[PDB]
């Protein structure tokens, strides 16, 4: 769902 | 001048950075007090704030935006964009391999899937000021995710988050139901939980229509849905932080460091176990009356209890403060804070280079860039500056930076960090030679990372 | 016949091997009692057993074992031998590279160079049996080193280890002088420590003579060194055991563990820390009058106490056993335990085909395990793996963790069996669901050599 | 309208991908015929464009230009920006650690070191059309480099570089030498040299003064070095090609896979070798006058021949295609192809829902590749992928290896376009099997920017 | 006196092992003459040795040892024994994990399993020395395993190897049945094939029944299977050899280090390919006529041919045998050879050590210990002395043995390695000075690598 | 089948 | 002594 | 400057 993580 | 664009001018027109962010958090949250918010609200409760203003936000965020971004910018599906649909009770994620094209997006749309830009302050700057500005109040990444979703139609099943939300309704009206942790476990959460069914939740502690310019808090932990009624679309950027900041994770890093350091600072947590301790302890022996298991037991629990006192705080303080400022955004520059540091001196090629030469005297006054671009850290048996003016819109895409400061420089490096923003004078630090202190403030400034009263000549 | 063999042959006729471990560390520190050891000496102080009676430790080990092991084994220099010497107050270790022949050997010998024999318990049985046996009373993996000095040299320079040491001499006669921690820090030290000049030492707390069948133990920490003097050479087997067995070593497997589950079970530790903790908190505000400060200190510490409340200790306890298994060395079967299991069954090739085939075990089978210290029970993510060691090598993991899953049916059954050891149960009366899961756990352990019959089979 | 402004907006108005590569190659040397310089210049010999015109390459790239980049954007020390001098014949690179930030990269200009632009192609979108094109009549990965060089300076030792090089002024001047191999190994170089001293120099073959809008060509191997005199600085754009794409490089990958398959296809490769065979080959044997070692060389040398038998040359092919794709930049789309792909749908988003929206491909739409240099069909074990450019970054590998597989069912269809541009194929004239096999091959190849359509599509 | 027993006794009688490998194998094929069967058999057909003697092999190997093996040694199941059996045209392994115990071995053997042990030459000594000194005289590793089929049975499915076999009847009688490669592919294969039902096979160009002391030869490539009729069991010791040891495998070598040669010697091979050569090559214009393409064809046919030239023959020759020293087993010393060597030097420890110190001189005649020991090869810009002497009888178990031989010796190390068995007089070596002919043989004899005329005092 | 590898 | 035209630009 | 007691024996 929500990431917090810009870019994986 | 919507209220969005007159903050951000009211912002640029003050000197503190850590005032200009206390201040963008006061209005993101008005007519609600911050010190209320946090006080009673912030991870306990969860609020809406009705603000009645639909261009609250005018200038943050649009659907245009979204769309101009999909045309010029190389906005790819998974990575960047995420396309899904509830139906049925069940979540599907309808994710094309490839760019994300307005073509195939608006395709997926029409369709009636929702769409989600997972890094938002990668394209827009608007956002990323945004963001950039708010991390330095919540002393934690402030990251973001825009949602957009076709009329009468739900993108997500229910679920909770891992971090603290805040729901900016953008355009549209959208039906949320947000309900409080449903059993003990679930109250601030560690990690996202999976998609739940109706059949898991319980009655909504809050159940609202956001419209544009309204807010929605609410605690990690906290499942919530959202849903499009007849007749209009809607868009709202959620803002999140707090992600992995709690006590539990503080403790994950001391406690390594403190047995070691206790393991060398004290023989009784050097002294060997029992030869025997096997016979009676471990889950074949968990129903054993032994004695000895209750002295174990007893020893363990009074040997934990007395790690506290080697516990290397003000260490493991600094290194979330190093990751910190490696998990921080670059900062966004006041057009003073740019003409008074290195971003901003006049020298250009006009034929050759123009008014270069510019340097720094025992005379000029200066002081850190902002509040919360560099952390002072010792690692090893030296000191080093770690700062965010050279960090990437998108997190971790650089890493660590930092530069060597020397002890005969230390004592005026941790100066400039705590006397913001007061003006030091360069002649007047507290280092051992005249070159000691132009050589850091030199340094300094160079890298952006300070700034003089004056524009230098 | 010497006290080593008559003890030895003592330990064959001691049924259980709880007890042949206990016996044979008896019979190490003798006349010395375990108890009195143990309660004062152990971890606490150096200790000497002069035993008059230079026969003692007779058929253990010999110098005449050693050549013949150079010489009829792979004995390789680094890996199996050190040749050094400690002159000048420098320690200078000359290994040539590759194998230790006798010739190579002998040479360093004569030039002044100490050997040590790194495992000798790979190359001799009866230092195998001697260390396998006692492990088990150790409750840790049980090591050695067997050192040869020539006549007026000292081979290593004044140092301490990082374990609990049992000096053995062999042969010859050495001067030791051992000290007790030179500073708080270095008492029970945790890692074995540099090689030290006489300057950094002290006074001994003991300095002696040590002769054949003398025993001179002392605790990690301890510095100590020796010597030959008089035209006589020197040969000891220092016995080694407790290498990272400290409470501290328990406590770094337990708090992440329990600093996890205190996460996962009390909101808490699910708290988020203050929003501008950085402002009062670090190296650069060690001084700052901040209360919010004290508030921080302070609520760490609280956490950090109640962690004892989440630490999983039977988990941590069962892991370091599990570990032991895999470090331990393979057991020493009495004759007894030999006929009784499945490693002597008399079935074996003849003329041309298998004589004596068919052994079965029966509901009417009484039986145990092969021994105490061999087989661990233990649970991983709501699987149970029972661990032996009968499969290890007598080199120190040189195989890796050998277990066998035991179904939940068996649960039960198999952790009597640990617990019921040394008494023998009716297979037929394993607290099982059915007739077919009791003979198929004894079965499967039989033949994993784990199990022993109280009469042999011949079904 | 500069020339550079006028032949790009004749490229817009050519419909061939690889006539506008052409027609753009045609206009980096001209006056000089391709023809010529591709069959007795290129590789062969450096050449000299006196292009008496100083607004040539107006539009490519300026100073000012590169001060609004590292004002603009983030640019890196290192990786972006190379500052360096060269003096006493001794290069020396003064890389700050960081991000470039004008007022530093300014600074060292003025100290007398040259900029060197890393990856223009990365921050100038024209510089990225210009190449993007030229690689295409190249067949092989474009790239530049931008050097700007302060008056009165050397930022450069001399050297020879590794690729093909076209060197273009821009503005100022410079003082260009260049020299022939010095040696057989070092015409047509496979890798860099080190810098070099005017000692290890002979005399120049072409030493001239280049003027904005020049061009200077010169092979790999060729050793050169530049310099600024009066006091007027030097910028020019380094356009490269041809790294690694040299027979032997094709050569590398063939032999393994010929030898295996000349194993496989042939007993004469997997009959044994002599067993006494070390007895007269080796380093020691250089010499042996032992018959069986000519007939040794003899074998190898008839058996090295026979590979040539084995080769498989479509298959190395179509792998160097493959790698090409990936190292390729992002087409350079034409208005006209803009608006004719997928790319330039209508469908955006207005007031308050899509507007536009059910473009749908028909068996009655005409197509063909959206280019010529943008797609290639390679198999591997049975499979059939499609790897194409139009999602590369201008950064080189940024992205990895984009395809789509093909299933056999269009396999000949795949193939058609690829060979029928740009010729307009009905898609109901596709060689499938089903209409559904025609439009979800033209359906999957326009979504994914592959594909062109005759008319825009309203359906 | 066994055929084995004798012939070992008259090894140990002989001077070269190269003499020492070639009688040993003159051995194991007789009556037939090693010229011929090298000339007309190996690689060529398959071959049936009926010796007519059922105690020629007697002391090799028995069932009794391998019996006496799984209860003193640590045999392991999978890693050394191996358990199988063929029925209904289907192989099965019944290998249980963990140590293989006589009573499961035996309880499978009954069952109906073959036992195959896969590392004779680590537990048998005698095994081991056959192998040792037969691999000296096929220039490649002398490999080897066991099988023990019980009556009326069989434990493996047809199939071939990739390995040249040598089966040796060691007791029992068995059915056999060797087919010749199926097609031009299976020829002396690269690979061993899977197991094959019985309609892949084609007629039996040899079927016999095996008696103990028979010899049974036939090359990769040849399917093969063998059966126990009534009554009786079968045990034979299959000798493997020239596994990858093709001119196919010379080439993987050679050709890499010869386009590299060429493109640095030659600009034929640095000249650019064409720059459009995609538009014509490739499987997409496989059926084109575009003439270029028949030129790029020509092109690289005839630079393939000219690589010949660059061939690095004898550094690839010198690389396989650095190879095959590190593979070969050790050497198995005679009396003779171990009293002249340090392995016999009277050095022990009667006390204190006595006769120590034994020195070589100038005087001394010296001599490789053996032919198929030592090896020298050049790597990188040093030279090596790769030998065999600390290997394992466990396929690298131990790593490349080696000690960097120096310039000033380099011609004394290539004239012992040439000269043997000739004695060589230490003070007559072709070095700079006494102080070089000292050192290298003194190296030598310690590592044990050399052997004097007498023995040394 | 038959290993010409003494162990794996 | 640094290095010259970086073709591949990876850098 | 060798260690001393190996008391793992791996070596
Ligand atoms: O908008 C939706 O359908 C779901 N939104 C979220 O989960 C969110 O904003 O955190
Ligand atoms: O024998 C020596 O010189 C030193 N011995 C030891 O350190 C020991 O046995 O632990
Ligand atoms: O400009 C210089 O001093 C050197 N230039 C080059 O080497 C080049 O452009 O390939
Ligand atoms: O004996 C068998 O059943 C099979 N034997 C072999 O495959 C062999 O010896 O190479
Ligand atoms: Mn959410
Ligand atoms: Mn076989
Ligand atoms: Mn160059
Ligand atoms: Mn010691």
């Amino acid at each position: 769902n929500h990431q917090h993580i810009c870019k994986p | 001048m919507s209220p969005l664009r007159r903050v951000l001018a009211e912002l640029n027109r003050i000197p503190s950075s850590r005032r200009r962010a206390a201040r963008l958090f006061e209005w993101l949250i008005a007519p609600m007090p911050p010190d209320h918010f946090y006080r009673r609200l912030w991870e306990r409760e969860a609020v809406l704030v009705r603000r009645q203003d639909h261009t609250y936000y005018q200038g943050l965020f649009s659907t245009a935006d979204l769309d101009s971004m999909l045309r010029n910018e190389e906005v790819q599906f998974g990575q960047h964009l995420d396309a899904a649909r509830y139906i049925n009770g069940r979540r599907e994620t309808l994710n094309p391999p490839g760019r994300a094209l307005p073509a195939a997006a608006w395709s997926l749309y029409q369709a009636g899937c929702s769409l989600r830009l997972l890094c938002p302050q990668a394209f827009s700057t608007t956002v990323w000021q945004f963001l950039a500005v708010l991390q330095e109040q919540f002393g934690s990444m402030a990251g973001s995710n825009v949602y957009l979703t076709p009329p009468n139609s739900q993108g997500f099943a229910p679920h909770y988050d891992d971090i603290e939300a805040f729901v900016l309704q953008l355009e549209g009206r959208k039906l949320w139901r947000v309900y409080r942790p449903r059993v003990p476990t679930e109250e601030l959460a560690l990690t996202s939980s999976p998609n739940f069914s109706q059949d898991d939740l319980g009655e909504p502690v809050l159940q609202t229509v956001l419209e544009p310019g309204d807010l929605l808090y609410f605690p990690r932990g906290f499942i919530h849905q959202a849903e499009c009624q007849d007749g209009v679309h809607s868009l709202h950027l959620t803002l999140s932080t707090y992600q992995r900041n709690t006590w539990g994770d503080f403790l994950e890093a001391i406690l390594p460091l403190a047995v070691q350091a206790a393991m060398e600072e004290n023989v009784e947590f050097r002294r060997g176990l029992p030869r025997d301790f096997m016979d009676y302890m471990g889950a074949q022996h968990s129903d054993s009356k032994d004695p000895r298991r209750t002295a174990f037991m007893e020893k363990v629990r009074v040997l934990v209890a007395r790690l506290g006192h080697f516990a290397p705080v003000d260490a493991v303080a600094d290194q979330r403060a190093k990751d910190f400022i490696h998990d921080s955004l670059p900062p966004v520059l006041t057009d003073r804070e740019r003409a008074l540091s290195v971003y901003g001196l006049p020298i250009r090629w006009e034929g050759e280079p123009v008014n270069v030469g510019a340097q720094l005297t025992t005379e000029t006054e200066v002081h850190m860039l902002q509040d919360g671009i560099a952390r002072l850290v010792g690692e090893g048996g030296h000191l080093f500056l770690y700062y965010t003016v050279e960090n990437s819109r998108v997190y971790h895409l650089e890493e660590p930076k930092c530069l060597e400061i020397y002890p005969q420089q230390a004592d005026a490096m941790e100066l400039l960090l705590g006397s913001y923003p007061e003006f030091v004078r360069v002649g007047d630090l507290p280092c051992d030679s005249v070159e000691d202190q132009l050589s850091l403030a030199t340094t300094l400034y160079d890298k952006g990372l300070l700034l003089t009263k004056m524009p230098l000549a």
